[PDB]
């Protein structure tokens, strides 16, 4: 494991993460791609960021943790871009995705639970 | 007395020594325009002015260009002017609205007086 | 309440003795002046020993030791020498207190009046150690704060983009100054030989020929053969002599010829430095951003970083905004500047520019966040641009 | 005293270019509109009170 | 160094003479600077806050500051040229 | 629209020292640029005739939100020493360095090594910023680098904000000094209501021998956020 991909989720947390990513897609609440994930951070509408640790150059997504630390947005890494591709409903690999803030959403309880699970990884 | 007079020329150390500019008819015209910004646009509304008079210490400048805002926020160099008043003299939208309002006021002024 | 306190500073270790203090009422409005007022503080606190750090490296070693809570050799040297051997020692850290108590038999305390005395020492420290150290206390803290932070993050001084930003601004300044001076050189010699400005179309070529002939009075026989060698064609060299024989310009004095010669040599040497600065920028871009320089060139790559303001700022931008950074000067639109094999039609000029901008965004991130910069990725991205160019040009 | 001045004492008025008159006319029209709007807001402030 | 030395030409000559801080101790600056100022300059070299520069960086600084001393040298010659021409064309005006 | 590049504009001092107002078709809050010609995070700057000012974004800074929100005092003035907890990359730190000026000093504490590298680069250009890459929960680990300060600014966003601020205040904050604390209600306790969190945080400050004096919300720019300003060990 590259030491720069520090918050690496375990098998249990990954399953919860990919479940919520699929649900967020059905609620029209998911932005897919590194460039689109960057824009949600600039606009302050991001709940959390999920990235793929198996990008062959890992540096192409390392700008996202810098942006999150300024906006105070949690972020994690998963082991597969192909698995992250299916969870986003895309027929291609995805190395970064963003869950968007939506007022009155029914996913607020699940998003809040996942956010606290992320923050415990950072002690 | 020289101590009291020398201090009053400058805003002080609290604002890094901003100086009071010499007041001219071109500077006074700009400050009067800024005070009456509420009536420039019928669809824009503003808060009340901070002070009835003009500020004692102030400076005049222009907004520097940024490469990232080439299309988002930048005025072409032909549209740029030297003073705030000349900017108001150039734009068509303000001139069209202002003359319509000014005509209506003088219409009722003649209508009332007669 | 006679006790000793250990105070750690960026300049060195300080050992102090406390005579007496009103412990129970210390945090009360009238009694608190015992530590707040310098005159009252001197009456109850004395400096018994002081050991400054010899160098910045020595200070950094002691700073790391204090943070970890271990006793450095320099600290133990001070404590063993100047403490009698039933002793109370006040320390700011409980962990360093236990370590000292293991190394030496002193009793270490962190609670009680000790914490309030240490605020008095920290407030009045510059007065107590005044003149004992050559390096000032305020400058020492600024210096150690940087060196401590560099060690934690493993900062690399080589991969810094300050100079490339300075070089780009200075290169544009040099171009304006060289162009302005060459026009004035051309005008001064235009007074003497106004025919010459018409024949020669290059500023650099003109200064060479102006250097070659000081006066039009002496340009003949063996000189024209030399003139034939400087000029691209022999026909023009013959015409220059005929122009020199019958010219509308005035004659120049001896002192006027010295002035124009020294001014011309100044412009030439100024151009030589502008070439060396371009070479220095090329080497700097190789160390900092080899992949970005390989993709688009050192000249365009350095200008992209200058527009963003930093290399990290370039990497943080999305791909769409990177294209806008080159919009004014047409860095992506004007392709020969960056040179690529093959050409793009006017129809696909917009598509190629957008595709090239996306690759440059990726290359900037690779250079910025790699442990060791390498230009292999830049060459791979360049190969993809050539493939996309040939895709449009041939149709497959 | 303002109405009647001796011929020797009185001074000629200012002389201004067409560009100068356009700026001065624009400020007068804007000042008239601003006074009308500010005065109008007084009664609306008053009537609700 | 910048705070101690105010003369710009003297500043650039000292930089051309000595590259890094380490060479200030051995090198002598008596011809450029007075001896008491030289002592202050030498003393400040040991207690310094600055970062260490590369070999290519120090070469670039020397070339730029070399261009400075050449411009100042030509500017003096141009001023002497102007004094020659004014005294020749309008000698009475220059006296006044 | 907005403040387009190439527009004439007037700059006047604010009620707070070191702060300026940029008067035009739109009003912006600006600070005097300590390093002319450079933008830290893409903000628009204004040139004055040798003098340059930088616009301050209230969406990306919490101190600017409080100033625009009508806070009484900020206590950050020219020539003051400020301890900053939670510097992150330094967008707010850069504006704080402008306010204190060349005579003032800023101590920027940031534990993250990723943001720490940006803080060092910012400290290269601004000589009044001292970067400190350490955890703010243990002020004794960097007591060598910090002298007595006048103001403590904390934007740490932790459940234990009050304990962290109190520990730093006892160690480095002078008598009569002040603190400015930003409170995000969701961070201390998501279960509790936002208003009940604010009353609890004030209570904890009083139990640490700190006297809060004012508070306000940052409602136009933030939701369920508050800023509290107070004094530490007031003189009689």
């Amino acid at each position: 494991v590259n030491p720069k991909a520090y918050p690496l989720a375990d098998a249990h947390l990954t399953k919860k993460l990919l479940d919520l990513v699929q649900q967020s897609c059905n609620y029209k609440q998911l932005r897919k791609g590194a460039n689109e994930a960057t824009k949600t951070l600039n606009r302050g509408i991001s709940e959390f960021i999920v990235m793929a640790a198996d990008a062959e150059p890992l540096e192409i997504i390392l700008h996202l943790p810098l942006l999150c630390e300024d906006k105070n947005v949690p972020y994690v890494f998963v082991r597969s871009k192909q698995a992250l591709g299916r969870a986003c409903g895309v027929s291609r690999p995805v190395i970064a995705c963003s869950v968007t803030i939506k007022e009155g959403s029914q996913l607020k309880q699940q998003i809040q639970s996942i956010q606290q699970s992320i923050e415990r990884l950072l002690v | 007395k020289k101590r009291r007079k020398e201090r009053q020329k400058t805003a002080g150390d609290g604002w890094f020594g901003m100086k009071a500019p010499e007041m001219t008819n071109e500077l006074k015209n700009d400050l009067k325009a800024l005070k009456m910004r509420a009536s420039m646009d019928p669809k824009r509304f503003y808060k009340k002015n901070d002070r009835d008079g003009f500020p004692k210490y102030f400076q005049i400048g222009t907004i520097v260009d940024n490469p990232a805002d080439f299309y988002h926020s930048r005025i072409p160099k032909k549209q740029r002017k030297r003073t705030i008043v000349e900017e108001l003299l150039a734009d068509s939208e303000f001139r069209r609205y202002n003359r319509r309002k000014y005509s209506e006021i003088m219409a009722e002024k003649a209508a009332n007086a007669a | 309440v006679l006790l000793h306190v250990l105070f750690e500073h960026a300049v060195g270790y300080a050992l102090l003795a406390l005579k007496e203090v009103e412990e129970i009422s210390l945090l009360q409005p009238q009694v608190e002046e015992s530590v707040l007022n310098l005159g009252k503080f001197h009456s109850i606190v004395r400096l018994v020993a002081f050991c400054p750090f010899a160098s910045s490296q020595v200070a950094l070693e002691n700073a790391n030791a204090v943070s970890e809570g271990v006793v450095h050799e320099d600290l133990r040297l001070l404590l063993e020498t100047h403490l009698p051997s039933k002793v109370l020692l006040g320390v700011g850290d409980p962990k360093i207190g236990a370590a000292i108590q293991e190394e030496l038999g002193y009793n270490c305390q962190t609670g009680g009046v000790i914490a309030e005395i240490l605020r008095g020492v920290r407030l009045h420290f510059h007065n107590l150690v005044k003149g004992l150290t050559d390096l000032s206390a305020c400058k020492a803290q600024l210096g150690l704060g940087h060196s401590y932070s560099r060690a934690k993050v493993k900062f690399n001084v080589n991969r810094v983009d300050n100079m490339i930003i300075q070089s780009i601004s200075l290169l544009d300044q040099l171009d304006k100054d060289i162009n302005t001076f060459s026009m004035r050189v051309r005008e001064w010699y235009g007074y003497h030989f106004p025919e010459l400005v018409k024949i020669i179309n290059d500023n650099a070529t003109y200064c060479r020929l102006a250097q070659f002939i000081g006066n039009r009075r002496e340009l003949n026989e063996d000189k024209l053969e030399k003139l034939e060698e400087l000029t691209m064609d022999g026909a023009k060299a013959k015409a220059i002599l005929d122009a020199s024989r019958s010219s509308m310009g005035m004659d120049i004095s001896a002192i006027d010829l010295i002035n124009i010669e020294s001014f011309s040599s100044r412009v030439v040497s100024l151009s030589e430095y502008r070439q060396s600065l371009h070479t220095y920028l090329r080497s700097k871009m190789s160390q900092v951003a080899p992949s970005l320089s390989a993709l688009i060139g050192e000249a365009v790559g350095a200008r992209l970083i200058a527009h963003a303001g930093s290399l990290t700022n370039l990497a943080k931008y999305p791909a769409s905004t990177v294209q806008i950074l080159g919009a004014e000067k047409a860095l992506f639109r004007a392709l020969k500047h960056s040179t690529f094999i093959g050409r793009a039609a006017a129809k696909n000029k917009g598509r190629i520019s957008r595709y090239l901008a996306n690759k440059c965004s990726i290359a900037s991130r690779i250079d910025c966040f790699s442990e060791v910069p390498t230009s292999v990725f830049g060459e791979k991205l360049r190969e993809q641009v050539e493939e996309r160019l040939s895709f449009y040009e041939t149709g497959e | 005293k303002a109405g009647k001045v001796p011929k020797d004492r009185r001074r000629p008025a200012v002389i201004r270019e067409p560009h100068e008159r356009k700026i001065l006319a624009l400020l007068d029209a804007l000042s008239t509109v601003h006074s009308q709007k500010m005065k109008k807001a007084k009664e609306q402030r008053h009537l609700h009170n | 160094l910048g705070k101690i030395i105010s003369d710009n030409l003297t500043y650039c000559k000292c930089l051309q003479k000595v590259g890094d801080r380490k060479n200030y101790a051995s090198a002598k600056l008596s011809e450029l600077l007075p001896e008491e100022v030289e002592a202050e300059v030498k003393a400040a070299a040991e207690i310094s806050m600055g970062t260490e520069v590369s070999e290519e960086d120090i070469c670039n600084i020397l070339h730029l500051c070399t261009q400075v001393i050449e411009i100042s040298e030509y500017r003096t010659q141009l001023y002497e040229y102007l004094q020659n021409r004014m005294m020749a064309i309008a000698p009475n005006v220059t006296v006044m | 629209r907005g403040n387009q590049s190439g527009k004439n504009v007037m700059v006047e001092p604010h009620r707070h020292e070191g702060v300026f107002i940029c008067r035009g078709k739109e009003d912006a809050l600006v600070t005097k640029n300590l390093v002319p010609g450079e933008s830290v995070y893409g903000e628009k700057r204004v040139s004055i005739s040798k003098i340059e000012y930088r616009a301050w974004n209230p969406f990306r800074s919490k101190l600017a939100a409080a100033i625009l929100g009508g806070v009484d005092q900020i206590h950050i003035k020219p020539g003051a020493k400020v301890l900053y907890l939670g510097a992150a990359s330094g967008t707010t730190v850069s504006h704080v360095s402008d306010i204190v000026g060349p005579d003032g000093l800023v101590y920027a504490v940031e534990f993250s090594h990723r943001s720490g590298r940006d803080l060092i680069n910012l400290a290269k250009k601004r000589t009044n910023i001292i970067p400190v890459i350490e955890d703010a929960r243990h002020p004794h680990k960097y007591r060598m680098l910090i002298a007595m300060v006048d103001v403590i600014f904390a934007d740490v966003a932790q459940p234990d904000q009050t304990r962290i601020v109190a520990l730093n205040a006892h160690t480095f904050l002078r008598n009569g000094g002040h603190f400015v604390i930003s409170i995000k209600a969701n961070c201390i306790d998501s279960t509790a209501s936002a208003e009940a969190v604010f009353a609890s945080e004030v209570k904890k400050m009083q139990q640490e021998n700190m006297k809060p004096q004012e508070q306000l919300t940052l409602e136009p720019y933030e939701r369920d956020h508050a800023v509290v300003v107070g004094v530490y060990r007031p003189p009689p």
